[PDB]
């Protein structure tokens, strides 16, 4: 996983 | 129709108030957990909880940050859920669904009962009109760095319909 961005 | 969908209260989720998702997503983003598998439906829970809680208390996001997972026992097990603001891929939380299929697949793809279940999720989203009919499969990789989906399961999605080249 990658929260945001 | 939809496949059954193994809810949050089965697998014991923690309690949350996250952000909502806004419908219909205009992509799907291919991932696997780079985690153990699991091939049977009580084995698949207690991984998900795992996760849910990895992902909470040490990555501190708001949930288990993928919408859906798929085990090899076949099983499309709820996340977030479609609702839900998504902790899966940068700038992509908010217009990707998110799908994981549990396990580690670079070398070896997910069984056909997981290939399977997948692709009638993807279906009934559109069905539902959860995601846009003219929406962009892609796989994690394509999108940022990371290891995910994997090589052998990078493989099998790109002959998909609507997987972006």
């Amino acid at each position: 996983a990658e929260k945001x961005x | 129709v939809c496949p059954n969908i193994i809810k949050r209260s089965a697998w014991e989720a923690r309690e949350t108030h996250c952000p909502k998702m806004n419908l219909p997503a205009k992509y799907v983003i291919i991932i696997h957990t780079a985690g153990t598998s699991c091939t049977v439906s009580t084995d698949c829970q207690t991984v998900v909880r795992n996760i849910q809680s990895f992902h909470m208390d040490t990555r501190n996001f708001c949930d288990i940050g993928y919408h859906f997972l798929v085990g090899q026992d076949g099983g499309v097990y709820e996340g977030v859920g479609w609702h839900i603001q998504g902790s899966h891929t940068y700038g992509f939380n908010d217009i990707a669904l998110g799908i994981a299929f549990i396990g580690y697949f670079v070398e070896k793809p997910p069984n056909a009962a997981a290939l399977e279940a997948a692709q009638d999720l993807i279906q009934c989203a559109v069905v539902e009109g959860y995601l846009t009919p003219n929406y962009l499969l892609m796989g994690h990789s394509d999108v940022v760095n990371i290891l995910s989906p994997g090589q052998a399961l990078y493989n099998i999605i790109s002959t998909w319909p609507h997987f972006k080249h």
